[PDB]
């Protein structure tokens, strides 16, 4: 943990928080990309982030495509 | 296109129960033919200790018999001894001899013509349809003595267990066309025996090698028939796996199409409702 940031949007959190959490963590890791250091970002279940975003798009009544995911 | 994938699961599920029926059809036929192949193994033993075993002789004329199956879900059994035919039919020719190639079993004429069609002269089939008897194997032997070679070659699969079928070459020399001519070294190996026949020793050996031909032919097409059921059993096991692996990939493909057509029909319904509301 001396070198790790842990960004957590769990299964009970709101779907916009789970949708935003990989962008939140990428922005924290882009601090090290932008200052000459090196980052390592892990998006654990990016398949769970698309399901959270599918929830927000269907609740916004946007038209679903293949497997009811948005375009 | 959701019925084409559903009718293929109709096919592979019926195949995977056909081929599991043929697995145990061949399994029960392997066991009641093992009680006939062990009783028949005795009579080949005195003729190989009386006359010995001489595969590589320089015969002038030979009759080679590759005894195969009639039905062909065997799994490369009828091809392995067609392969072992030319492995011995190129080996024992060191002088340019006559060879008559014979096949017992209907799957032999279709594969021996592919290698030797100019030496293939006889085709015995329909052998195992009722059973294999010695009188039947006698008549097959008497048709082989119409041609008189100096040697006979019988190529068959020896049923060792349900797993291993090591093929055998069993050789029968004609009675003094080569047979006593191979024992007579510094005397004779056959002259130890006191002949109790009606006529001459050269005449009883004429009787004795036809009987040695009919015995090792009766064993050959009884060893091979029990080796055929035990390779169909291993072939029909490998095809129920292949029809279970294919059925598993089709059911994953069907569930994906089942989920996709429920999503597709629902998106069509909501789009038609949102166009009105």
């Amino acid at each position: 943990m001396r070198y790790t940031i842990m960004v957590s949007a769990t299964a009970s959190d709101a779907a916009p928080l789970q949708f935003l959490a990989p962008y939140s963590g990428c922005a924290m890791a882009e601090y090290f990309r932008d200052t000459g250091k090196h980052g390592l970002i892990i998006y654990d279940d990016l398949s769970k982030q698309s399901v959270a975003y599918r929830q927000m798009s269907l609740l916004l009544r946007r038209p679903p495509g293949r497997e009811a995911f948005p375009g | 296109s959701n019925q084409a994938v559903k009718q293929r699961i109709r096919a592979i599920k019926n195949i995977g129960k056909i081929t599991k029926a043929m697995k145990m059809v061949a399994a029960s036929k392997m066991k009641n033919a093992q009680i006939a192949v062990e009783q028949s193994r005795g009579l080949v033993d005195p003729f190989v200790r009386l006359f010995g075993d001489f595969p590589a002789v320089n015969s002038n004329k030979s009759v080679v018999v590759a005894v195969t199956s009639d039905k062909g879900l065997c799994g490369g059994l009828n091809s392995n001894i067609t392969k072992y035919t030319r492995a011995t039919l190129a080996t024992t020719e060191s002088e340019g001899k006559d060879v008559v190639v014979v096949s017992i079993g209907d799957k032999g004429r279709s594969q021996l013509t592919r290698i030797e069609s100019q030496r293939y002269q006889l085709a015995i089939a329909d052998t195992y349809k009722v059973r294999v008897t010695f009188g039947q194997a006698s008549l097959i032997v008497e048709e082989l003595i119409k041609h008189n070679p100096q040697s006979y070659q019988i190529l068959f699969n020896k049923f060792r267990s349900a797993i291993s079928f090591k093929p055998t070459v069993a050789t029968i020399l004609s009675p003094d066309l080569l047979e006593k001519q191979l024992e007579d070294v510094t005397g004779n190996s056959l002259d130890a025996y006191d002949i109790e026949a009606s006529h001459e020793r050269s005449d009883v050996l004429r009787d004795l090698t036809e009987f040695h031909l009919g015995v090792t032919l009766y064993n050959a097409m009884l060893e091979n028939n029990c080796s055929e059921h035990a390779s169909r059993m291993s072939a029909m096991e490998n095809s129920t796996k292949s029809a279970g692996e294919m059925l598993g990939k089709l059911t994953l493909d069907y569930n994906r199409k089942r989920q996709a057509t429920i999503t597709t029909e629902l998106i069509e319904i909501i789009a038609g409702a949102s166009a009105l509301m």
